[PDB]
């Protein structure tokens, strides 16, 4: 792919791409409240990265005019305000509020570095795609069962992540504090690039952690033992080292020196730790400290966070930001997503339905699908 | 013993109008209809928190009435403008006001002041020099319309004083036509001799109210006087509410014959009740259930409808408080009448006598005249009358009882739409 | 401390009586105001003839309703001091504005304030109840907490009764909490 | 029930949500104000002197509530005319030091502090039906889990609560909430979360009832601040209201 060649695609792709009926769909929210559409916020940064905010749209047909007319190289969906965006200028000053917005994560590859050895900054592979395999697993369940959030779109983020919404109304209600609650509730992995142990469990385990912990046991012999190899070689197998209690690291040396695989250092390492109990649950510390998601509570504690909207193309890979269908996740593929370049050959090569001939059609099916189920929720109700 | 001897019972000492035969007769109050006269202001029937007035609302008040008064005169007299009393006025100006003195004793034709209200005058006051009046008739509180000038701006100096206005008759429905004329006792008190406490005149008014059969008795108090010598030095030996209980059981059981609607009004001398005026009516007796229809508290001022004849009354002595203070260039009572009637309330007079306790709210509330009343009861320490004061039939029956000797009532006869004569005859009668 | 006190006049000797709280002595030898006369060679007792007193009291506050209701004002300057019965509608920031120096505010010379604290004063030289708690003793308290006083604490009830209707009619000694709180 | 009595005043606690529309006396006003200044004080006093958990603090607390004669414990009676008496003087006294605890921020959270500490110990003080009562008599519908579903999460709630025993959490009942008023026991983990609603155990529940509480009463306290023009102009009230942190008692 050629980012030269992104301010010759961009146009098409918003002219006879871009799935506006659906994305109006979803921010209109069934027309129930009133303005609702009309107070949304949206960001735009153009070429020459130049960025603005507070847009906000009358309806579809705006839209669609105003986006195919500035060619953005970068659209955030933002809070929805008060009064319309666009007339910020015009409201008096301390009446501009943000009042409802998607409860939003943001979980990136590069918050993991620390703990991953086959990449580093912003270079994916298959060997460490796993991780987001389990953190959608591990987070989504949690929406699903301890929060009851019903209506829960995950995005490819387009290169280095994924990004979540969760958009029932009850959570699009949630103040800043309660968004903060339900962030620090979800989060395990505290601490920065100078704390070495970052887990510390207590000796009663949670039933949400002891639930995590299993969603990532039925991952871990394939990301930690065979694949990322976590125990390969000494520099490695140190850090591990260096999460334990220094009175049985000679213990395992020797025996590290003894074994010939992963799998067979992290049997040793096990039955090590379970003959020494208040450090029964050490392993599960090292586990999470492999596997749990990381949650830049910034991202979703404010109500005014622009994040990246589905569908949009990354300016560097040239991805589409397109929906992961939670039943299908094990077979999500990071880099057979669609770029720009791919679905602008794919579209000169043959009006409602342009996009129905693309690779981008399935990803547009799962979309309508989470749309048909709010609908069913909004009706319903 | 003086008055148990006297010799000049049931002499009319005064008459007017249709002449009657030595005898009057009434209905029993079998066709009569006695209620309160229907205005827009609501009537006083129940107390009111008294005893804290505020200068503020007082002010208000006193303004409000001139302002009220002016506008109506305005409207009447086609008056274009107001001027403010205190400017100077090199022409003629005309000029609303309230009369006042500009010292504490009694009014003189040097002693004149006028106050201004507060939305053309600021409350501002002004002496007034008489000398270019030709003829006039001032009290204290009233209020009034001059044209006049001021060169010097310190003194106003009327050349025209402007009349009074009062106010329209009452139009009296068809419904109280085919009514026959109704008769109309009415007494004021002191009741009792200055020495006893029997209420023997009392006693010869109900015996005549049971021989003549009136309409309604109009009783005005006192009914336990405080200037009572008794009274002031502590003699009884019966609490006073005991001692009003007595008289109003007596009033009411006695007129059990007679079927006789009885109006009682209260005094300011009255000892058991309210000291504040308008007086609320009386509340501390019950009437049994067969004189509940007969018996009727009403407060101070009173305007009644008896089959659409309108009755103002008061208990309190207007002409005798307002003849000390008013002054004239050249019948005086009649003058004092035709203020009253003129100004349109029942206590025009400000500051009022030192034997009067006024709530200038209730004041306000309860004291505008609605109407010129066909009949106004006012009953003076001076001398009984009978006059006809701009088609209003002023009746003063004296009191019942003069000190040590018996008083006087008066009868009269009422019916609406006779012939303007309301009126059909009057009578100062001894007792 | 500026409430003129209750002055009653023995029915038999004719002796004033001044009556400032419900009792009267110290220890045992307290007893209600009204079960002695002030004289010693008076052996009447003023609660035999409580209608009197009862008449009295009317008499009283009768007055000083008419004090209150004379509205008289005296200039709050010291070189005036003009009084005057007549309020002027001229008025200052402060009040009524005296028209004999045009300079000095005219305050009330009996106040509001000052007939109701008259009202509470007659009230409470004849409250039984608040005397026991409040101003009596501990063992005067006792004392007076037995039989050989009901039928004079009665009397005194029905004393204060008369001060409390009174009261109940004064603008100045009920709050209105609809009002206050909306 | 006496003479002019009613169901005005159902419990002995409430939450001073309706404010009082009688006409009283001016000497009731003023004896009411002083006597909750004096229990205020007292609160306050016990407070900074003993541990709000202490016996010496309810022991003390029970005497200065019997001394100044406040509801302070219920009566499985009925409502007799002398505990009706008592209410009545809570509510209106309540609301009149409102009127003087609402000028100045200061103020407002000294009077807050007092209440909630009087409002807990109050609730200390209540058994389980009473509680109940109280809970529905203002809507707030805590139940409350049943056994059944208690048994079908057994385990999820005794790794929930911190220090239960399987007897001792046998002998528990739970309560379930939306989670976005237990945020402070959500936020570090301590409560357990099903389906958007938190299971929060019983020696707690006096908390949740406190902070909807004193949210109430700030709400109501910037009201009367908002309100206090009206009151200014009556002298009567204004030596006592403008003064009263300042009364000697
Ligand atoms: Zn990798
Ligand atoms: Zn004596
Ligand atoms: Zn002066």
């Amino acid at each position: 792919y050629d980012p030269a060649s992104l301010p010759d695609v961009l146009p098409l792709y918003y002219r006879r791409l871009f799935p506006f009926y659906q994305y109006f769909r979803w921010l209109n929210y069934g027309g129930v409240v009133k303005n609702y559409f009309q107070h949304r916020e949206f960001s735009f940064t153009l070429k020459d990265d130049v960025y603005v905010r507070y847009q906000s749209f009358n309806n579809q047909s705006e839209l669609e005019k105003e986006m195919q007319k500035m060619c953005p190289y970068k659209i955030d969906i933002g809070a929805v305000y008060s009064h319309r965006p666009s007339l910020h200028n015009t409201v008096k000053s301390g009446t501009f509020q943000a009042q409802e917005k998607e409860l939003v994560f943001d979980i990136d590859m590069t918050d993991y570095d620390d703990v991953r050895r086959c990449c580093s900054s912003a270079d994916i592979c298959p060997k460490c795609w796993t991780l987001m395999t389990i953190a959608v697993r591990i987070l989504d369940r949690a929406l699903a069962e301890d929060f009851g959030f019903k209506h829960r779109l995950w995005v490819y983020s387009g290169r280095r992540g994924v990004h979540c919404w969760v958009c029932d109304d009850s959570a699009r209600k949630l103040s800043q504090a309660e968004r903060s609650a339900v962030a620090e509730y979800l989060s395990v992995v505290k601490g920065g690039e100078e704390t070495i142990k970052k887990v510390q469990l207590p000796e009663t385990i949670h039933p949400f952690i002891g639930k995590s912990l299993k969603m990532v046991e039925r991952y871990f012999e394939k990301y930690a033992l065979v694949d990322q190899d976590i125990l390969e070689n000494k520099q490695c197998w140190d850090k591990v080292i260096a999460l334990v209690p220094e009175v049985a690291r000679e213990s395992l040396l020797r025996e590290f020196s003894k074994a010939r695989s992963s799998v067979e250092r992290w049997d040793k390492l096990s039955s090590c730790l379970e003959a020494t109990r208040r450090y029964s649950n050490i392993p599960k510390e090292i586990m999470l400290q492999f596997c749990y998601p990381r949650l830049d509570v910034n991202v979703s504690k404010g109500l005014n966070h622009l994040l990246k909207s589905p569908f949009s193309v990354h300016p560097k890979t040239g991805r589409i930001s397109v929906p992961i269908d939670c039943k299908k996740l094990d077979q999500f593929d990071p880099f057979s997503v669609p770029t720009i370049s791919l679905i602008c050959s794919e579209l000169d090569n043959v009006r409602t339905r342009d996009y129905k001939r693309t690779s981008l059609a399935p990803y547009i099916k799962v979309f309508e699908q989470f749309l048909d189920k709010l609908d069913q929720s909004r009706k319903g109700e | 013993q003086k008055y148990g001897s006297r010799t000049n019972r049931g002499e009319v000492v005064t008459t007017y109008g249709e002449l009657q035969g030595t005898t009057w007769n009434g209905g029993s109050g079998s066709n009569t209809n006695v209620e309160l006269f229907t205005s827009l202001d609501e009537p006083l029937t129940k107390m009111y928190k008294f005893m804290f007035q505020k200068l503020m609302d007082i002010r208000e008040v006193v303004s409000i009435k001139i302002e009220e008064l002016g506008a109506s005169l305005k409207d009447h007299f086609q008056i274009d403008e107001f001027t403010s009393v205190s400017l100077p006025a090199q022409e003629t100006v005309t000029v609303l006001g309230q009369i006042g003195c500009d010292s504490n004793g009694k009014l003189n034709s040097k002693s004149v002041i006028l106050e201004g209200d507060r939305e053309h005058s600021a409350g501002m006051q002004v002496p007034v020099d008489l000398s270019e009046l030709k003829d006039y008739s001032l009290f204290p509180g009233q209020v009034v319309i001059m044209e006049g000038t001021n060169s010097t701006g310190r003194r106003f100096v009327p050349t025209k004083l402007y009349e009074g206005v009062p106010l329209p008759f009452h139009q009296p429905s068809k419904e109280f036509e085919e009514c026959p004329q109704q008769m109309v006792i009415t007494a004021c008190g002191p009741f009792t001799t200055s020495d006893t406490i029997t209420y023997d005149a009392l006693k010869d008014l109900i015996d005549i109210v049971n021989r003549d059969r009136p309409d309604i008795c109009i009783l005005l108090g006192p009914f336990l006087d405080a200037k009572h010598e008794q009274i002031e030095n502590l003699q009884l030996t019966v609490t006073f509410e005991d001692v009003f209980k007595r008289c109003l059981k007596m009033i009411i059981e006695g007129t059990r014959p007679s079927g006789c609607h009885l109006v009682i009004v209260p005094s300011l001398r009255d000892v058991h009740h309210d000291p504040v005026y308008p007086q609320p009516p009386f509340s501390c007796f019950e009437p049994a259930k067969e004189d509940k229809e007969r018996v009727h508290f009403v407060a101070d001022p009173c305007t009644l409808s008896v089959n659409g004849v309108v009755i103002g009354m008061t208990s309190t002595d207007l002409l005798f408080h307002m003849g000390a203070e008013e002054i004239s260039s050249s019948d005086r009572f009649s003058r004092i009448l035709r203020h009253i009637l003129t100004q349109r309330s029942y206590y025009p007079l400000y500051p009022p006598n030192e034997e009067i306790n006024i709530d200038y709210e209730a004041l306000y509330s309860y004291t505008p005249m609605p109407v010129t009343p066909d009949v106004f009861i006012v009953p003076s320490e001076l001398r009984y009358f009978i006059k006809d004061v701009t088609g209003c039939i002023c009746i003063n029956p004296g009191r019942l009882t003069k000190g040590l000797v018996g008083g006087t009532y008066a009868r009269f006869l009422v019916k609406s739409g006779a012939m303007r004569s309301t009126c059909i005859s009057a009578q100062v009668v001894r007792v | 401390r500026d409430c003129e006190r209750f002055k009653f006049f023995c029915p038999k000797c004719g002796t004033e009586n001044i009556y400032d709280n419900v009792f009267d002595g110290s220890g045992l030898q307290i007893e209600p105001g009204l079960k002695r006369c002030s004289k010693p060679e008076c052996d009447a007792s003023p609660l035999d003839y409580v209608i009197q007193v009862h008449n009295k009291l009317l008499l009283d506050i009768r007055r000083y309703i008419k004090k209150y209701y004379s509205g008289w004002l005296v200039c709050e300057e010291k070189t005036c001091q003009n009084r005057t019965r007549r309020l002027p509608l001229s008025f200052s920031r402060n009040g009524p504005i005296c028209q004999a120096c045009s300079k000095a505010t005219l305050r009330s010379e009996y106040p509001e304030k000052a007939l109701y604290t008259q009202l509470c004063f007659y009230r409470f030289i004849f409250d039984w109840d608040y005397a026991l708690e409040k101003v009596v003793s501990e063992q005067e308290r006792g004392h007076l907490k037995k039989k050989l006083f009901q039928e004079s604490e009665n009397q005194y009830k029905k004393l204060k009764s008369t001060v409390d209707q009174v009261l109940s009619r004064s603008g100045y000694s009920e709050v209105n909490l609809s009002k206050l709180f909306q | 029930t006496g003479d002019r009595k009613g169901d005005l005043y159902p419990s002995s606690l409430q939450f001073y949500q309706h404010p009082p529309t009688e006409n009283i006396s001016l000497i009731e006003f003023e004896t009411f104000a002083i006597e909750r200044l004096k229990l205020l004080k007292a609160v306050e006093n016990l407070g900074v002197s003993y541990v709000k958990n202490s016996e010496e603090y309810s022991k003390k607390l029970e005497l200065e509530l019997r001394k100044l004669k406040f509801p302070y414990r219920p009566l499985h009676e009925e409502i007799s005319d002398d505990v009706y008496d008592l209410r009545r003087k809570d509510h209106i006294s309540h609301f009149i030091l409102r009127l003087a605890y609402c000028q100045s921020e200061d103020l407002r959270r000294w009077f807050i502090q007092q209440e909630m500490d009087l409002f807990k110990f109050r609730f200390g003080l209540l058994t389980k039906e009473s509680v109940q009562e109280f809970l529905k008599l203002n809507d707030l519908q805590y139940v409350a889990i049943s056994e059944d579903e208690k048994n079908m999460h057994k385990e999820d709630l005794m790794n929930s609560s911190f220090g239960l025993s399987l007897t001792k959490m046998e002998d528990t009942e739970f309560y379930k909430v939306p989670f976005q008023a237990a945020l402070d026991l959500v936020r570090p983990r301590k409560v357990f979360l099903w389906r958007g609603f938190a299971f929060i155990p019983h020696k707690d529940i006096v908390s949740i009832v406190l902070n909807d509480f004193r949210a109430k009463l700030s709400k109501a306290l910037a009201l009367s601040a908002r309100s206090l023009p009206v009151v200014q102009s009556d002298e009567r009230l204004q030596p006592l209201l403008n003064h009263l942190s300042h009364s000697y008692i």
